[PDB]
RNA sequence: UUAUAUACAACCUCAACUCAUAUGGGACUACCCCCUGAAUUUAAGCAUAUUAAUUAGGGGAGGAAAAGAAACUAACAAGGAUUUUCUUAGUAGCGGCGAGCGAAAAGAAAACAGUUCAGCACUAAGUCACUUUGUCUAUAUGGCAAAUGUGAGAUGCAGUGUA
RNA sequence: GGCGAAAGCGAAAAUUUUCAAGUAAAACAUAAUUU
RNA sequence: AAUAAGUGGGAGAUAUUAGACCUCGGUUUGGUAUCGUCAAUGAAAUACCACUACUCUUAUUGUUUCCUUACUUACUUGAUU
C-alpha cells in the first residue's frame, strides 16, 4: 500500500493508504512485476504516477521491505532465493503483527 | 487477415454492393417465418468479433420484430386519472428490440441460454437481428473451458436480467457521472438504495 | 484551343518549370507580360496594384529614367552610373518634343525628389495619366538607395480599370534555372502586396510580347 | 442492375481449361489422413532415433482457408488463386478478386464450390490459392497462366467500366419483342 | 465499393458548386462541427487523386 | 447432367422419424433481478410538479443476485475496479423558483483478485466431440490408447497474444 | 403463419415443407384424389 | 489609320529574302512592309501581344416540391383442391 498525496487545495497534507503501485516505478526499483506479485506488493498495473520524488517516495519505501522480507525457500536447496533462510520466522520473526505503518504523519 | 478487410467492407453499407447485396437478401428474408433454424451465421466475422467460436453447436436464430413504437393497453380513449398520462400514439417503449429479440428467443426456445446479438438489415415493417444461442448441455460444451463461463447457473436466460450487449446497455450501466444513478446496484435499485434510512442502534 | 509551348490547363509541380525556357522561339526580345486571373480585388478602392519585385538575377529590363536630381539623387549615385543633372528635363518632358525619333514620355517608370512633388499632377499631370506611366510615392521613390537597384530590375505596374494586366518585367531567351529562382521569387514577392491569400486564386499567367500566355500553377 | 463489382462472378472461363487445372491440383492434395498418421508415426519410431533433419521434403500443395488466404496473397508468396462463385455471403470472397490487380498476382476463379472441397476432405472449402513453382509441374504452368490473364487479370482493368445487367425476362420480354415485330409489320408499308 | 451517395451528391457539389453550403450540406448530413470537416477533405482528396489520373 | 427428355456424385438451403442420446415450462418470494407505471393525498381548490422512475406490477435467477477491471475522475505538491455504512448535505441545481424534491468525485472504515475473447505473424489443424474395442477402475452423461470407425472442423478449430 | 414488455388474445385463426385420412400399394415424389 | 474591347506594356515587332551556319526549314543580319511603338498629338498613343469574359453562341455528363408515359421483381389485391 504505497500511495501518497491526495488530490485537490483541501490536502497538500495528507497521503491515502495505496491502492496504486505504478508499474513503471518496478522496473526502476529491482522487480520483477510477477515475482512480486506472489510475494504479495498489491502489483496493480493501472496507475502512471507523474512525480520524480513520488516516483522516489515508493522507491525508498520498496527498499523499506524486501530486505526484512525473508525469503523462504523454494528447492530449499536455497543457493538463489536470495537474501536469507537461516532468517526462518522460527528463527528469526513469526511476528504476525497487524498495522503496517504509513509514516504516520 | 481476410477478417479485417471484410469488416472494413461491411461498414461501407450505403453502396450500390451492400444496399442491392442487402435488397436481394432482404426479401429473400421474409417468406421464411419468425422462426427458423439456420446453420450459418450470415455475417460470419460479426458472428465473430462477439465471444464466439464455431464449435457443435453454436446455433443461430433468425428473428423479426415489428419496427415500431408501443402504444399503451387502454381501450379506444385514453388514460383516466391524469392528463401527465394522456398521450398514447407517440409513445415509446424503453429496451430497445435488440434486447427484445433475445426474449422472442429464450421462452419460445426452452432449451438454450443467448449469448450476443449482431442486426444485419432494416426496411420499415421489421427490424430484424440474429441471436448467437449456445447449447448447454452437449456432452462437448462442458469441457470447452474457453466458454464455460456461461453454464454456470447464475448466467442462463440472459435475456430478461438484462446481461446480453443491448441488455446491458439498456439499464443505464457504466460509471462515472453520465451514469450517477444507476449507480446503487442495478437501475433504479438505486431508488430503493438512497431512500433507505438508518435509525441507528445509538443516536 | 492552348499551345504547346505556353500551357494553360495543365497544372505542374515543381519538376515542370524546366521547359518554360523554351518560349524564345523568335530571335528578337521579348519583354515578358504578367496578368493575373484575380477575383475580388477591384481596384477603385485603396486596393492599387502598384508597386515594385527584386528580381535577383538581371532579366534586362530596358530601363531609361530621368533622374530629377536637388542635391539628394545623384550625390551617391555614381556607383551606378547616373545622368547627373539638376531636375531640369521636366521643362522639356511636357509641352514639347525633344528631338527626332522620340516621345515625351520616354520611360517605363519615374522617380520625382522629394521635394519637388507638387508640380507632379500640375504640369506633368494631365499629360501623363493620357499615358499612364504617373510615378507613384510607395514604387520605391527615395533615392537615398534607390540608385544601385535602378539597374538591378525595378519595374512598375499601373492597375488597368478593365481588369487586364500587361507589363514588363523581364525576357525567357535565357536558362530556366534563371526561371527557377525568377518566377518561385517573384510570385512570392507577389503574396506580400495582395491581400487576404490563403487560397483565392487557382492558377498564374505568364505572357511574353510575342508568346501565347503560358499557366503555372 | 447488380452493381458491376458484380459481375466478376460469373465469367468463368470454359471448362475445356478449366479440367487442367483441376490435373494440377491432383499432385496437390494437402495431406491424406492416414498418410498424414504414417508420416507423423515414423517421427514415432525412426526419426525419434534417427536424428536427421534432412528427408522431410515438406511437400508444396494448394492452401485452404480463407483466413490463410489473405496471408498468403498480401506476403507475395502466392502463384495462383482460385476462388468458388456459389459462394456466401460475398463477403469472404467479394473483395479478393479485387486485390489481384492492385497486388499482380495472377488469379481466376472456378464453377463448383463443392469440388475444392470434394478433394482437400472437408466439406465446402471456397478458398484454394496456390503456391507450388516445382519443376514438375512448371512445364504445364506457363501455358495455363497466360490464360487466366486476359479472361481474370487483364479483364479485370475494364470489368467495372461495362456492365448493366440483370435481363428482364422472359414472357413480358416476349410482349416486348411483340409490339416492336407488330410495328415492323407495319413499318413496311408506311414508307412502301 | 463505390461511394455512399451523399459523398457522391457532394462530389458534384464539390466540383465548383458552392463549397461552403457543400460544407454545410455534410453538417446537416453527419453532422457535427468537428466530424464534418474531415469528412469534408476527404472528398478533395480523391478530388486530387483524380484531375489527371482520371484521364483513362 | 436442367425440349422442365435419364443416371451418379457432391454441395446448398430443408425435411420426417414410438430412431439413438439428452436439455427445458413449472412451484415459491421477504431479499433480489429486466419489466410495464397508475391514485386518493400535498398546492389550503387544481391541471406540470407530488403519491413515484411508487401496491397488483410476473418473464427471470441464486446463495448470492445485478455491478466490476473505467471511452471515470478531478485540474490539484494528484488520484485510480465494483458494491454497503458515516460524512460530503438536507448544502449544488431541478423547481405554478409553489408545496416540495435532490445527488455527487473528493476525505476516512471493512474487504481485497486479478484476467480471457475479436482482430497483424501465432506460423505443417499441430483441433474438438461421438462411436466401437480393451487398459484403469467408479454408483464418473468417467481417465489410456486404438480401429486413425464417424462427423464436426477452413464459411475456421488450437496454442502463444488484449482497452 | 401472426402480433403483445410478458400473461395471454370482449378473434368466419380459411396464409401455415409433406401442414393429405390415406389407399393390400406399381416402377421412377402408389393414382386422379383430401384443406 | 480609322473604329486602339478597353487600357497598359512597348520605344519596334512580325513576315519576306538572300547571306552566315545546319542534312534542311527557319532564326538572325539588312532591305521592304498594312498599320503603328515614334510622329500624325488626343479619351485611351493603336504596331507587336493579351488575361478575361459577356450580347451570347454551337456542344457536353445538370442535381431539378420537375411534369407526363411505360416497365415489374420489391410490394399491395383476389382467385382457384
Amino acid at each position: 500500500r504505497p500511495v501518497v498525496r491526495c488530490p485537490t487545495i483541501r490536502y497538500h497534507t495528507k497521503l491515502r493508504a495505496g491502492r496504486g503501485f505504478t508499474l513503471e516505478e518496478l522496473k526502476g526499483a529491482g522487480i520483477g512485476a510477477n515475482f512480486a506479485k506472489t510475494i504479495g506488493i498489491a502489483v496493480d498495473r493501472r496507475r502512471k504516477n507523474k512525480s520524480l520524488e513520488s516516483r522516489q517516495r515508493n522507491i525508498q519505501r520498496l527498499k523499506e521491505y524486501r530486505s526484512k522480507l525473508i525469503l523462504f525457500p523454494i528447492n530449499e536447496k536455497k543457493i538463489r532465493a536470495g537474501e536469507s533462510s537461516l532468517e526462518e520466522c522460527k528463527l528469526a520473526t513469526q511476528l504476525k503483527g497487524p498495522v503496517l505503518p504509513i509514516k504516520n504523519e | 487477415g481476410a477478417y479485417r478487410y471484410m469488416q472494413e467492407l461491411y461498414r461501407k453499407k450505403q453502396s450500390d454492393v451492400m444496399r442491392y447485396l442487402l435488397r436481394i437478401r432482404v426479401w429473400q428474408y421474409r417468406q421464411l417465418t419468425k422462426l427458423h433454424r439456420s446453420p450459418r451465421p450470415t455475417r460470419p466475422d460479426k458472428a465473430r468479433r462477439l465471444g464466439y467460436r464455431a464449435k457443435q453447436g453454436f446455433v443461430i436464430y433468425r428473428i423479426r420484430v415489428r419496427r415500431g413504437g408501443r402504444k399503451r393497453p387502454v381501450p379506444k380513449g385514453c388514460t383516466y386519472g391524469k392528463p401527465k398520462s394522456h398521450g398514447v400514439n407517440q409513445l415509446k417503449p424503453y429496451r430497445g428490440l435488440q434486447s427484445i429479440a433475445e426474449e422472442r428467443v429464450g421462452r419460445r426456445l426452452g432449451g438454450l441460454r443467448v449469448l450476443n446479438s449482431y442486426w444485419i438489415a432494416q426496411d420499415a415493417s421489421y427490424k430484424y437481428f440474429e441471436v448467437i444461442l449456445i447449447d448447454t448441455h452437449h456432452s462437448a460444451i462442458r469441457r470447452d473451458p474457453k466458454i464455460n463461463w456461461i453454464c454456470k447457473h447464475v448466467h442462463k436466460h440472459r435475456e430478461l436480467r438484462g446481461l446480453t450487449s443491448a441488455g446491458k446497455s439498456s439499464r443505464g450501466i457504466g460509471k462515472g457521472y453520465r451514469y450517477s444513478q444507476t449507480i446503487g446496484g442495478s437501475r433504479r435499485a438505486a431508488w430503493k438504495r438512497k431512500n433507505r434510512e438508518h435509525m441507528h442502534r445509538k443516536r | 484551343m492552348a499551345s504547346k509551348v505556353s500551357r494553360d490547363t495543365l497544372y505542374e509541380g515543381v519538376n515542370g518549370l524546366l521547359e518554360a525556357s523554351a518560349k524564345k522561339k523568335r530571335g528578337f526580345l521579348e519583354t515578358v507580360e504578367l496578368q493575373i486571373g484575380l477575383k475580388n480585388y477591384d481596384p477603385q478602392k485603396d486596393k492599387r496594384f502598384s508597386g515594385t519585385v527584386k528580381l535577383k538575377h538581371i532579366p534586362r529590363p530596358k530601363m531609361k529614367v530621368c533622374i530629377l536630381g536637388d542635391q539628394q539623387h545623384c550625390d551617391e549615385a555614381k556607383a551606378n552610373n547616373v545622368d547627373f543633372m539638376d531636375a531640369e528635363a521636366l521643362k522639356k518632358l511636357n509641352k514639347n518634343k525633344k528631338l527626332v525619333k522620340k516621345l515625351a514620355k520616354s520611360y517605363d517608370a519615374f522617380l520625382a525628389s522629394e521635394s519637388l512633388i507638387k508640380q507632379i499632377p500640375r504640369l506633368l499631370g494631365p499629360g501623363l495619366n493620357k499615358a499612364g506611366k504617373f510615378p507613384a510615392l510607395l514604387s520605391h521613390q527615395e533615392s537615398m538607395i534607390g540608385k544601385i537597384e535602378e539597374v538591378k530590375s525595378t519595374i512598375k505596374f499601373q492597375m488597368k480599370k478593365v481588369l487586364c494586366l500587361s507589363v514588363a518585367v523581364g525576357h525567357v531567351g535565357m536558362k530556366s534555372d534563371e526561371l527557377a529562382q525568377n518566377v518561385n521569387l517573384s510570385i512570392n514577392f507577389l503574396v506580400s502586396l495582395l491581400k487576404k491569400n490563403w487560397q483565392n486564386v487557382r492558377s498564374l499567367h505568364v505572357k511574353s510580347s510575342m508568346g501565347p500566355p503560358q499557366r503555372l500553377y | 442492375k447488380v452493381p458491376p463489382p458484380i459481375h466478376q462472378f460469373s465469367q468463368t472461363l470454359d471448362k475445356t481449361t478449366a479440367v487442367k487445372l483441376f490435373k494440377l491440383l491432383e499432385k496437390y492434395r494437402p495431406e491424406s489422413p492416414l498418410a498424414k498418421k504414417l508420416r507423423l508415426k515414423k517421427i514415432a519410431e525412426a526419426k525419434a532415433k534417427g536424428k536427421d533433419v534432412e528427408p522431410k521434403k515438406k511437400p508444396s500443395y494448394v492452401s485452404a482457408g480463407t483466413n490463410t488466404v489473405t496471408k498468403l496473397i498480401e506476403q507475395k508468396k502466392a502463384q495462383l488463386v482460385v476462388i468458388a462463385h456459389d459462394v456466401d455471403p460475398l463477403e469472404l470472397v467479394l473483395f479478393l478478386p479485387a486485390l489481384c490487380r492492385k497486388m499482380g498476382v495472377p488469379y481466376c476463379i472456378v464453377k463448383g464450390k463443392a469440388r475444392l472441397g470434394r478433394l482437400v476432405r472437408r466439406k465446402t472449402c471456397t478458398t484454394l490459392a496456390l503456391t507450388t513453382v516445382d519443376n514438375n509441374d512448371k512445364a504445364n504452368f506457363g501455358k495455363v497462366l497466360e490464360a487466366v490473364k486476359t479472361n481474370f487479370n487483364e479483364r479485370h482493368e475494364e470489368i467495372r467500366r461495362h456492365w448493366g445487367g440483370g435481363i428482364l425476362g422472359s414472357k413480358s420480354l416476349a410482349r416486348i419483342s411483340k409490339l416492336e415485330r407488330a410495328k415492323a409489320r407495319e413499318l413496311a408499308q408506311k414508307q412502301g | 465499393v463505390g461511394h455512399a451517395p451523399y459523398e457522391k451528391r457532394t462530389m458534384e457539389l464539390l466540383k465548383v458548386s458552392k463549397d461552403k453550403r457543400a460544407l454545410k450540406f455534410l453538417k446537416r448530413r453527419l453532422g457535427t462541427h468537428i466530424r464534418a470537416k474531415r469528412k469534408r477533405e476527404e472528398l478533395s482528396n480523391i478530388l486530387t487523386q483524380l484531375r489527371k489520373a482520371q484521364t483513362h
